[PDB]
């Protein structure tokens, strides 16, 4: 009867994918510790950002039903190069309970990297009406019927930057990034010392072809905590426009690498989501006249 | 028979176009047509028309913009010419390019073998977009991608004929880009005398700016939408005609140099046929003027490449 | 004593109801009980069902 | 040389109207535009299409409407043809009224030998206020006044060659008015043999009903805008080609019976010359149910001309 | 592509019949051309002419005829449309009974799927024979065998629009044969009054008589030699039209009834398509002196079928 | 209206040319034909073909041929073109030159002010004749004489486009004579790359000797018959279009030089429109092979103008 706990670990994973299918990894080494929760929190700040998802993922079989496990998961799902992979996620943190403001922030996020401006507006919107102080042409409605309440929530409360960041988002989705840059410089004057809006405005600036100011928004972030592969993928991206090829390419590298440090590195399903950045490689790499060489930039194992 | 779609029916370019393509396509041939707002009215106003031996069939689109619409999935079935006219009415390239990506990624995976006529603008930079995509999926055909430039060469025609009038030609040849300066038209290959360089100066000038002008007097509420009509119907006649076998054209595109040009891509006159281009032909003899005009159009043309080429958007 | 839990990975890897999964589960959940690689090779020869140690260790 | 100037060519069916007009123009002639908004921009648009030996002028009127506008005074000298095609998009009746009769009078007062060509939308009405208009200043013509129709015509052959394949007819007498109930095609009097009586008159019913169809299907965001820059292109070349002595075709337009019917204006079967209408045609025989329907329309169309008549004898 | 040949182009309507033929067939086709005597020169005269896109064949034969040439039958690989139109300047039928017969059999046997067009005169017995001949080998398609009778149907829309003017028509039907008596024009059936019984008498009678007026002025030496190279050029663009799926025109031709009346064959309506005949339209309704003339039509074209079937078997 | 007249239609030219010709004459035009043998026999036949709008009238001369015939005067009143193609099929030079002189005396007697365009061979001869008569008569205008020389630039364009292909151009300039050594065709102006200088030799050679092998084909029984014809109508045709002012084409004629060449008479490019020719234009840039081509053009072409005058001088 040695089989007896692998059997209904087994069980847990198909018997909670069918009502969320999302892809629970095979080959997870979290999944036969007893606390995963309490060393996924410790992972995430001393070491990789990649393999602490891992834990966080594990929690779910063991507990459904748990907030907290999803809200971690979908966060820093998307803090890695997964967004896809981390909207599926938000939805369940969302189902389980709508209230929760830490969530739908991330969501207002998520979408705008997909163009998704409905569900982008929708939960910004949500964000702010689910707060118990705030009570009651792109498109001639459905957009300023937001930012108007937008412009209803600053002439009081004046200075929390959370709502700065709502504003950048809003303005970056509608495509008015020489306005954007000044919301997020006024967050980071707020708060300074953490590097997931020093992103944001590094971002902002990269679209509004300012590719020399950005550099020093990712060195910011980069420096606050490594492991942080977005803004590794961003700097590859200012580079590439800069005509700096030779170095873009191993900045990509390195992204690339770090993204899957793991013992017995991969399963199967989630490779999907890498598959959009060995595009940024290849793209690059097919200017310079490399020759025999974007053919393994179609399969694996790097360089 | 052909089935040839517009895609971006409903738009100011758009709706006529298809005015005119439904009057002019051969008899037993189908009309496909596809927007995401407004396609219906479009398909059931032109139905009424009494041309005989035209089915006239639309696809309407997702009110919010949705990546991989199923409704274009199910249109691109049996195409055989795809039309690329939807755009935004480098803010207006950050824009178009992201259209014309998913477009053509749709389009594509589902009739490889269709030829591609791209109308969205700027051209010089959109057509390397749409190689691209269709390297990523592998699926490229150098023969069968073609950028749209005959406007200017209208422009170009209409403006010598009444100068030398009464003294007519039926066209005049323009190489180089499709923007400002990045085009060339060769009056020195065209029959008869010609005006003093003075003139002919300030002639060749007035083509490369014709589009401001226009927009100057509509007091900046628009651009010009008649006359890309008018081009891209009758440059789209040609490729269908082709195609049949029932001609064998000469015209000048922005298309893929295939090596014989030290610029990727540029505007040249070729030779249509049953399965695209057969023939790219040289520019052929010059004037000094032109060779320096020239000079100056491929560094901008090249620069204009690799903006297409480099695209990519960075994640917030 | 380690000839209990290689008795023990055989009999677990010899089974219908384990064979359809992927090996790379099956290797995570023996290194809990104590198998460590050299030992999981021990498991899958001694089953007929050889994986290169190396496979295994990457 | 022949000048045929468009009265409202900013609009929706002007401009596709032009468009098309400019294309198929003869060679030697001019084409004049107006609007109140929009016209040069219109005019800058189209000047750049490389047709060879036609003119293009325009005018601009005042930005608020003025009576007997100055600018249309002199846009108006040597016209031979005035194609009235402005009017906004009881109280569209209302407005139109007002609008059509102060164009006809601004432009009559200058040549008064041109044809007008109404196509004002509620055409039953606004044809018999423009003849009282012409006679208030004294020089009106029965033979040159022509109330346009041929979009009824165009829908009638396009469903029934779709109901019977493969067997094409290339036109259909269409009799009575030009709205809703007043429409009757006559189907017997076409070649070939005919579906059964029952679905005949659902055709017949389609017909009639066409005009809400598109409007529907707009979501009452507009209508048919397109098929009636068809039918007002090819009627114009009709009157032209006749005008000019190089045909003498027959038609079917909203046109002054001048004693050979109790209705004082009635759609019917007429042939054009040099001057005008040469020659007035009988309707023809008809079936029991054809003669049912006619009899119907008529009563209500003599309404509508007294309607019509009522408001301008009460405005002039 | 189609391949189109004329069997005896080097007479007088051959050579008329060969020079418009060149001028109308569509981009990409061919032209084979065979005669007796002759050919050559025609072959060479007409390979000059600055046609693109045509190819143009020739054989000849021996001087003094040989049945079952073998150049003729290396000449007729790949054909897709016959046109006979050999014949010599009741000798005037037995004579060309043997021609149309040794012809048909040496074409037939290489490729029994083209289309036969009959235009030796004798058409009424002619059209008979070539039928038993295809009869004969187990070849034959009742949907592929025509023969030609459209100068009727020319000369009466011809005579009628001199009467009428300014009021013209496009075409009139001929039902009936093709000889003298047995041309029966039906004037009920167009639209428009007409003129008085006794005018439409006089003119009925210039149909049928129109033949012996070109042979008296020429003096005996001669007969219409443009008139009917006229009208077979234009019937055989309709086949070829018809057959590339370009069109579905109706036409009057002399086929074979099948089964839908009471002679063999008779001039009736049809519509033509990709395969050959693909539906056959009735008569239709008609005045009771176009009645009392079909019966002695059909009377005599009954005797006329019977003597060409008569020695066309039990003989070579 | 234009009144065009045939002289000489009952000929192996005459024929073809006026059934071309009546095929694309315009609405309401007017076709006269005359001949001394046979005219009431194609006058028949071709006033039995359905064309609406068209007016045919005939005369015929007297059998043996009388100088000055009172049918010709009769006929000549009112006629705007003369096409004189009445050859007979240095004799040959003696017994064309005195029917030419003898029939541009007759017509141009009675409506001075009409153009004049001579197919009768040999043109470098011919021509000057005319002028020579016209000036006797006290009418001569430079500007409404034209020589027929088309031909020779459909058998270049032929061989050329035969020669690259797929690659093709409308027309080749041709210049010079109308005879052998005087043919001279510049290829260096064509679009496009041009094959190796030794098989252009041969093209060129090809082009000059065209005529001999169409004779030669024949057996020397006759001459190319059909070709001349299609050359002849379409040159009638662009006359008459710019006659009526519906265009202003380029066109390659030997006219009279009038001082811009050394040489009295040449075949060179001119625009014509509404008096004839409008402006004659330069030859051009031209190779060195070229250059020494038309020297020898040159040389012989004066000898035959000096000829020509020769003959024309001795006649009173």
């Amino acid at each position: 009867e040695w089989v007896r706990e692998y059997a209904e670990a087994q069980e847990q994973l198909q018997r909670v994918q069918n009502e969320t299918n999302y892809p629970f990894e095979p080959n997870n080494p979290y999944m036969y510790h007893d606390k995963p929760m309490e060393e996924g929190i410790a992972m995430l700040q001393l070491a990789n950002m990649a393999e602490a998802a891992l834990a966080f993922e594990a929690v779910c079989q063991k507990e459904p039903e748990n907030v907290e496990a999803w809200r971690r998961l979908g966060t820093t799902q998307a803090e890695n190069e997964k967004d896809c992979l981390a909207i599926i996620a938000l939805n369940h943190a969302r189902m389980l309970d709508p209230k929760d403001i830490a969530v739908h922030a991330a969501l207002a996020v998520s979408h705008t990297n997909e163009h998704n401006v409905g569900a982008a507006l929708q939960s910004l919107r949500s964000w702010l009406l689910s707060q118990p102080q705030y009570e009651h042409f792109a498109a001639p409605s459905e957009y300023r019927d937001c930012c108007t309440l937008l412009y209803a929530a600053v002439e009081m409360n004046p200075n929390d930057p959370q709502l700065h960041a709502s504003l950048g988002v809003l303005h970056n989705l509608s495509h008015r990034f020489d306005e954007a840059a000044k919301n997020f410089r006024r967050a980071v004057e707020l708060r300074p010392d953490d590097a997931h809006m020093w992103n944001k405005l590094g971002a902002t600036l990269a679209n509004g072809n300012r590719p020399q100011e950005a550099l020093e928004a990712y060195n910011r972030a980069l420096d606050i905590n490594p492991g942080y592969v977005r803004v590794m993928y961003n700097m590859a991206v200012s580079y590439s426009n800069m005509a700096q090829y030779p170095l873009a390419a191993k900045h990509i590298t390195r992204a690339i690498a770090l993204q899957a440090g793991g013992t017995n590195p991969q399963g199967e399903g989630s490779r999907i989501a890498t598959r959009g950045l060995w595009d940024l490689l290849r793209m690059t790499l097919n200017l310079m006249d490399r020759s025999d060489l974007v053919e393994a930039s179609w399969q694996q194992d790097l360089t | 028979m052909v089935n040839v779609a517009v895609i971006g029916a409903a738009g100011g370019i758009g709706q006529s176009l298809s005015l005119l393509l439904l009057r002019e396509l051969p008899f037993g041939s189908t009309l496909s047509l596809y927007d995401v707002v407004g396609a219906p009215g479009v398909a059931a106003d032109l139905s009424h028309i009494d041309r005989a031996g035209i089915t006239v069939k639309h696809a309407a689109g997702k009110l919010p913009p949705v990546p991989r619409d199923p409704a274009l999935t199910e249109l691109a079935e049996g195409v055989d010419v795809f039309v690329i006219v939807a755009g935004v009415p480098d803010d207006l390239f950050n824009v178009n390019a992201g259209i014309v990506m998913d477009l053509v990624l749709t389009c594509a995976s589902v009739s490889p073998n269709a030829c591609f006529c791209i109308v969205t603008n700027p051209v010089n930079s959109t057509t390397p977009i749409a190689a691209q995509t269709l390297r990523k999926i592998g699926v490229y055909n150098k023969n069968k991608l073609l950028g749209v430039s005959l406007l200017d060469g209208l422009r170009a025609t209409r403006f010598i004929n009444n100068a030398r009038h009464p003294l007519v030609v039926p066209y005049v040849p323009v190489v180089g880009g499709h923007s400002d300066v990045t085009i060339v038209p060769l009056y020195s290959q065209i029959p008869g005398p010609l005006p003093d360089e003075s003139t002919l100066k300030e002639i060749r000038k007035r083509v490369q700016v014709a589009g401001t002008e226009v927009v100057k007097a509509k007091a900046g509420r628009g651009s010009a939408t008649l006359s890309m009509a008018e081009a891209g119907a009758r440059f789209t006649m040609h490729v269908v005609k082709a195609l049949m076998g029932l001609d064998t054209p000469m015209v000048y595109a922005y298309v893929d140099t295939d090596g014989e040009h030290e610029c990727p891509f540029l505007a040249m006159p070729v030779v249509l046929g049953k399965n695209g281009i057969e023939r790219r032909l040289p520019i052929g003899p010059i004037t000094t003027v032109e060779k320096e005009m020239l000079e100056e159009a491929v560094g901008v043309v090249k620069k204009n490449i690799a903006k297409g080429e480099t695209f990519a958007r960075s994640k917030l | 004593e380690k000839r209990k839990r290689v008795s023990s990975a055989v009999q677990f890897l010899h089974d219908s109801r384990v064979k359809i999964t992927p090996a790379a589960n099956k290797i995570q959940f023996l290194k809990s009980k104590g198998l460590t690689t050299e030992e999981v090779c021990e498991a899958f020869e001694k089953a007929g069902q050889t994986i290169p140690l190396d496979e295994i260790k990457k």
